[PDB]
């Protein structure tokens, strides 16, 4: 229930949620579990959390780069686990969301691969290959693990897909804030306000909006919108990639900035 | 919702990002639209036959088969303006580009004639085009970068992963999940997310019709088999389309063995990958244990994928064509074997087909057989690549 929990807690609070993505892995097992406990000691809400991925073709540069710094350590998905399990046990409460590429789902067997997120204290599982067209086993496995199935409504969505994001996704809906590929040099606009107000109507899971967040200011502005909150996952790993030789300045200037855009949330 | 079946049997689908939908949508009403339209079908006859130069001939092979019982034929998509089957369709996707109001062509190449086919095919019909290509095939396919640029297209190299086909085929795709409002991605084979397999081999399958067409002409009956390699799938679907309801007629795909499959450099998912969901589409690929793309491997640029097209893991499923794979070696020595027996320079790619023909008619040398290879490209892009190997030899 941890989605429900803290989105009724932040509702209390009139805050929204600040959501930090990060590769499980980079730029090692290590230092990967310290960078996700500095997120959390610093104010982050909830978690996304990337499985490296050989062609991960939703994402930009920065992301890709993350996703090479991983493999490079020689992290697979069974290690992933391993972590999640870890990062539950030292945090009960905090929602844990996946990003997956459907292959490392499809893999060992849909059902399979939803019961170990189960196993291991996921919440959420975003398939960013998968649309809700070709959505059905996935979107069943997950509801018989007590997995949300997460969607994504684009700025290009209809009223269809509108009620169908609504219907089949549970936890929070992905409001994407632009076309194009993951990456914090390309900002997205304002929510649409509109689209927000829809899926209200719809009664469909918050809505965290993500791509191109990397300031502050855009968390604030996501807030004023209607959001229930925001992503940000370039940013981040940016202040990864640049400190890769100096490990206690990187995790200083990921608690600053978590801390910063945290601060944004509180309206 | 789709007004056509996005599935061949288990394979296909549309395994794309949700913000690519609506485009996937749009260009699959626009082309079910187009095949309706005479007008449409007139302006793609026209550039088909004036322009492209079809029909293109049957030629029968006079000095390869001496002393069997195998008649070979050659459909010579070589001779194609821009040197391969490419060609055929990119006139039909520019032609719906156009049809959709979009200004701007995205496409990757490997060999580099999908891109030099993309990039005429801009130049005539004015469309601004981009080419993704990877770094190793900037180097080995060379004279296609040259004559890609000279055609006013800009060749962007893709370094990341292999450098190759599939490298290129991300870069594609990510691009035109920004950009699909004025930019039309003009997929280069019969693979990807619905409904490229399905338009590809819509706007290949010219190549099958004339052959049958050709063969009952100079020998009164059907081929006993018809021949194809297949990279994506796109000649070989081509080839194969107009014959999938004559079941006496062998169909049989030819992927990449590489170094040889038993060293796992090669490029044959077909018949010795599993299935899984990559580049928008469930289909057979090369992957690890744990579900990673592994990379592929060929001399031939052109095949150098480690995926194939969804129709034809599913005419393999079912039996109703046959894939096998040829190593490096086998194509070289059929690219030399046609060069100095029938003075046809074959594309890498189009050699791996030949050479299956070759195997076919030398172990049973007794069997009487009539067949047809498409030669889906000349191989002037590959004499520098081919030169190189047989002086150090
Ligand atoms: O801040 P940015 O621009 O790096 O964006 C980070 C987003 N990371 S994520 O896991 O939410 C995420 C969410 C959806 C994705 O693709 C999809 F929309 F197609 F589904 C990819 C990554
Ligand atoms: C990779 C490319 N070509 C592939 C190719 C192939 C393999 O692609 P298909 O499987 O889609 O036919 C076959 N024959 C020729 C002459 C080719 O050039 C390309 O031109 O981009
Ligand atoms: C015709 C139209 C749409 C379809 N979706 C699945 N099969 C189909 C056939
Ligand atoms: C395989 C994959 C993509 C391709 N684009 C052009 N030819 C191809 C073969
Ligand atoms: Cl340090
Ligand atoms: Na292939």
């Amino acid at each position: 229930e941890r989605y429900e929990n803290l989105f009724a807690q932040l509702n209390d609070r009139r805050e929204g949620a600040f959501v930090p993505f990060v590769t499980l892995g980079d730029p090692g097992i290590e230092q990967s579990l310290k960078i996700i406990d500095t997120l959390i000691d610093a104010g982050a809400d909830a978690l996304e959390l990337g499985v490296p991925f050989s062609d991960p073709l939703a994402d930009g540069p920065t992301i890709q780069n993350a996703n090479l710094r991983a493999f490079a350590a020689g992290v697979t998905p069974a290690q992933c686990f391993e972590m999640l399990a870890l990062i539950r046990e030292k945090h009960p409460t905090i929602p844990i969301g996946l990003l997956m590429y459907a292959n490392l789902v499809f893999n060992n067997g849909i059902d399979a691969f939803y019961a170990r997120c189960e196993q291991v204290g996921v919440d959420s599982v975003l398939v960013a290959d998968v649309p809700v067209e070709e959505s059905a086993p996935f979107r069943q496995a997950a509801l018989r693990h007590n997995i949300a199935p997460i969607f994504i409504c684009p700025p290009n969505a209809d009223d269809d897909l509108l009620r169908q994001v609504a219907s089949y996704g549970r936890g929070y809906t992905y409001l994407l804030s632009r076309s194009g590929v993951t990456g914090a040099e390309n900002r997205g606009a304002l929510p649409l306000h509109h689209l927000i107000e829809k899926l209200k109507e719809y009664h469909a899971a918050p809505a965290l909006q993500g791509f191109g967040i990397s300031s502050p200011e855009q968390v604030s502005a996501a807030v004023r919108a209607g959001a229930a909150g925001a992503i940000s996952g370039s940013a981040i790993v940016k202040i990864i990639e640049k400190n890769l030789a100096s490990p206690k300045q990187m995790l200083a200037e990921l608690r600053s900035f978590v801390s910063a855009m945290k601060a944004a949330s509180r309206a | 919702t789709t007004l056509l079946n996005p599935y061949f049997g288990e394979f296909g689908g549309m395994y794309v990002p949700q913000i690519l939908m609506p485009a996937l949508n749009q260009l699959e009403e626009a082309f079910v639209s187009a095949q309706k339209d005479p007008e449409f079908q007139a302006q793609f006859a026209d550039l088909l036959k004036n322009y492209a130069g079809r029909p293109t001939a049957l030629t029968k092979c006079q000095n390869i088969t001496a002393g069997t019982r195998t008649t070979l034929y050659l459909k010579r998509e070589d001779l194609l303006h821009g040197g391969a089957h490419k060609t055929n369709q990119v006139l039909g996707q520019a032609l719906l580009a156009k049809r959709m109001g979009k200004s701007e062509i995205i496409a990757e190449t490997g060999a580099g004639q999908h891109g030099v086919a993309s990039a005429l095919a801009s130049a005539l019909l004015g469309l601004k085009c981009r080419i993704y290509m990877g770094a190793k095939d900037v180097e080995r396919q060379s004279p296609n970068v040259f004559r890609m640029r000279l055609m006013g297209a800009e060749v962007i190299p893709v370094h990341s992963g292999s450098a190759t086909l599939k490298d290129a085929c991300n870069e594609a795709l990510r691009d035109w999940s920004g950009s699909y409002e004025t930019a039309h991605y003009m997929l280069g084979t019969a693979a990807g997310p619905h409904p490229y397999p399905t338009i590809v081999r819509e706007f290949q399958r010219m190549i099958g019709e004339e052959t049958k067409a050709q063969i009952l002409d100079k020998e009164g009956r059907l081929p006993d088999a018809v021949i194809a390699c297949v990279g994506g799938g796109s000649n070989a679907i081509g080839m194969f389309a107009d014959f999938i309801n004559d079941t006496s007629v062998g169909l049989i795909g030819v992927e990449p063995g590489g170094h040889g499959i038993e060293t796992g450099e090669h490029g044959a998912p077909l018949k010795h990958g599993r299935v899984g969901i990559y580049f928008g589409m469930k289909a057979p690929m090369m992957q690890t244990a744990d579900g990673q793309i592994e990379e592929s491997y060929s001399i031939s640029a052109g095949l150098d994928f480690p995926s194939v097209g969804p129709q034809h893991a599913y005419l393999n499923s079912i039996g109703r064509a046959d894939y096998v794979s040829i190593t490096d070696d086998e194509a070289l020595e059929a690219f030399k074997t046609l060069c100095r027996h029938e003075g046809i320079i074959p594309a890498l790619e189009s050699s791996h087909a030949l050479a299956h023909a070759l195997k076919m008619m030398r172990e049973q040398p007794e069997k009487e057989q009539l067949l047809v290879v498409n030669l889906s490209g000349r191989g002037d892009k590959d004499i520098f690549t081919v030169h190189d190997i047989l002086k150090a030899r």
